[PDB]
């Protein structure tokens, strides 16, 4: 048959979506780099990289492994070059370096952009498993999204915050056994690894190398290396979210190692995600769930295919809905709490500034269900811009790329002029949002995407030169083109004072 | 990307008989529907003669019966065969591969090979 949820593993989503907040309640209400390092893992560990990227590698090939070397030139680049600057000087926080190389104004300049990139992130945290929820129970996409927005929000009373290991390593913990459910069923369903990686030859999903050496091209060789880096670099170099457990670990020598560990940890995600996604081929290369069968999202891919393979097996279909919805509850709430301190520490300096606690404790819950409604109206917006996976990794291209280049300029640059980066970043941010809005308005064609054959079968003027020639650039170089813009406009600004 | 290749035409007596050859190299998906459109000069581009992987022949009601085509799944390619050749039906000839990508109708695109020009003498 097709196989669906029964009453019995309905409680195993819920009970093990209870106890991963049962830990963080206990240790609320009470680094040596191998807890931060996993901790690093779990905000990889999201329910994007988990939903999207077998999805992803079904429909545009298996280029997606070159991100294995990309993986590997961001933890150098973010080790060698970013760590010994945020952790030598002393700094709190990497956003209260900038007004130590700069202004004070470019701060209040930098995490405006801090807040546009992360309630535009954090809405395709909460949409994503939303979208998986419509699909295995039919619910309604609408409302598992506000769904999922409230008991975050009302997770944030002090329970968010202080992140503890013991959260973290469960959401690991359901991750190594969700995919061990999807990955060992569906060998056993197609009859051996040497069948499922040979139908995806037949397929042409393979696709290892392309190394066409120009931007246009959606997925190359040198997209995934060059502009891929800059785009990661950007999440692990400059964001606050990932930089504050570099600093808050102890001995220099550790964080540097703390992002050498992850690179196993995201070599681990990105390999048993591809190959789910070569599983999820050579299960359907003759009737694809598009097109018949339907599923409304690229998205809808992975939790297809649960209810599909382990339909057989009860308990287990809830545990793949359980480790979508496991990576939210600590992201979002600590996205939130993010935003919380840092706008109420950004907020007390042009306002009155002499207020008492009570109205400063009340503020801090006062903004916290205000961005909660931005994450859930920002989650409306996700029903948009496309494949959640292209959709997450542009905002962080298009918006935290011209902020990586502040940080260039800032430590790299010695004669980076306090009034030239400010000129020199709202410049970068003008580029990057008009090629990364200019994409996401008119899509490139198929013929600069290369998305390869579906198989319906086996189943029992428009165009001008400039949204042809650069609003077909490459989602990976939207930070490229925004860091590169940014470093130039930034130096020659200040090379004229 | 499939970068395919494809030979077997020329000048040929208006009347006889033809085989055009295609391969396809890369990382060409096999179930795919290859096809064959030609392009007249000064016309637009014309027929297709689509065969999909169940091997469903299609033709033009122009080329009914006098021409015939059929694939092999073994090594990827696409023989375009001919007969009763008009002294009018000259042209340069192109090997489609009709992907499918997505479940609305207006989204395939073709990955269009290199021209083969076939002239009659009479």
């Amino acid at each position: 048959g097709i196989g669906t949820f029964v009453v019995w593993d309905y409680v195993v989503f819920a009970g093990m979506l209870v106890i991963s907040a049962a830990i963080g309640i206990y240790y609320a209400f009470a680094m040596t780099a191998v807890p931060v390092a996993l901790s690093l893992t779990a905000s990889f560990m999201s329910a994007v990289t988990v939903l999207g990227t077998p999805s992803e590698v079904y429909r545009f090939g298996a280029i997606f492994s070159i991100f294995a070397f990309t993986y590997f030139f961001v933890v150098v680049i973010s080790a060698e070059v970013f760590l010994p600057v945020f952790y030598k000087l002393g700094i709190t926080s990497t956003y209260e370096y900038l007004e130590l190389r700069f202004n004070k104004c470019v701060r209040l300049c930098g995490t405006v952009l801090f807040i546009v990139q992360t309630i535009l992130y954090t809405g395709i945290v909460i949409y994503a498993p939303a979208l998986a929820l419509n699909q295995v129970t039919g619910f309604d996409l609408w409302g598992a999204v506000v769904a999922t927005g409230v008991v975050c929000t009302f997770y944030c009373t002090l329970g968010g915050l202080k992140a503890v290991i013991w959260t973290d390593v469960f959401q690991v913990g359901i991750m190594v056994a969700g995919f061990a459910s999807v990955i060992i069923q569906a060998v056993v369903m197609q009859g051996g690894i040497s069948t499922i990686l040979n139908d995806a030859y037949d397929g042409g999903r393979l696709n290892f190398w392309n190394f066409n050496p120009n931007p246009l091209q959606r997925h190359t060789f040198w997209t995934i290396i060059i502009g891929g880096t800059f785009t990661w670099t950007s999440i692990y170099g400059v964001n606050q979210s990932q930089v504050q457990r570099y600093i808050s670990c102890k001995s220099r020598f550790q964080a540097k190692l703390s992002l050498y560990i992850n690179l196993v940890g995201l070599w681990a995600i990105l390999t048993c995600s591809v190959f789910c996604g070569l599983a999820l081929y050579s299960r359907y290369h003759d009737c694809d769930p598009w097109t018949a069968k339907k599923v409304s999202a690229p998205d809808q891919l992975m939790p297809y295919l649960v209810l599909d393979i382990l339909q057989d097996y009860p308990g287990l279909p809830g545990l793949f809905v359980a480790c979508a919805y496991s990576g939210t509850l600590s992201t979002v709430s600590s996205s939130i709490n993010a935003l919380a301190a840092v706008t109420v520490e950004d907020l007390i300096k042009p306002y009155f500034r002499s207020l008492s606690e009570r109205s400063l404790s009340w503020i801090s819950q006062g903004m916290s269900v205000v961005y909660g409604a931005l994450c859930i109206g920002m989650a409306a917006l996700a029903s948009l811009m496309g494949a959640l996976l292209q959709a997450a990794l542009s905002v962080f291209g298009m918006v935290g790329g011209p902020l990586m280049g502040l940080f260039a300029l800032g430590i790299l640059v010695p004669f980076a002029n306090s009034i030239g980066a400010l000129v020199g970043l709202m410049a970068g941010f003008a580029i990057s949002l008009w090629v990364g809005i200019g994409a996401q308005i008119y899509p490139p064609l198929p013929e600069r995407t290369l998305p390869l054959h579906l198989d319906i079968q086996g189943c029992n003027v428009q165009r001008t030169p400039l949204m042809d020639n650069w609003y077909s650039l490459s989602y990976l170089y939207f930070s490229t083109v925004g860091t590169l813009v940014t470093l130039l406009v930034g130096i020659l600004v200040s090379l004229s004072t | 990307q499939v970068q395919l290749q494809e030979s077997g035409g020329g000048l040929v007596q208006a009347g006889g008989s033809l085989r055009l050859s295609c391969a396809a190299s890369g990382n060409i998906s096999t179930r795919a529907g290859m096809g064959w459109y030609r392009q007249a000069p000064g016309k637009e581009r014309e027929f297709v003669a689509s065969i999909n992987w169940g091997a469903i022949t299609n033709y033009a009601d122009s080329v009914k019966g006098r021409f015939t085509i059929s694939r092999d799944n073994a090594k990827n390619t696409v023989y375009l065969q001919m007969n009763s050749l008009k002294p009018e039906d000259t042209a340069v000839y192109y090997c489609a591969v009709e992907y499918k990508y997505g479940p609305q109708r207006s989204d395939t695109y073709y990955y269009w090979g290199q021209g083969t020009q076939v002239t009659v003498s009479s």
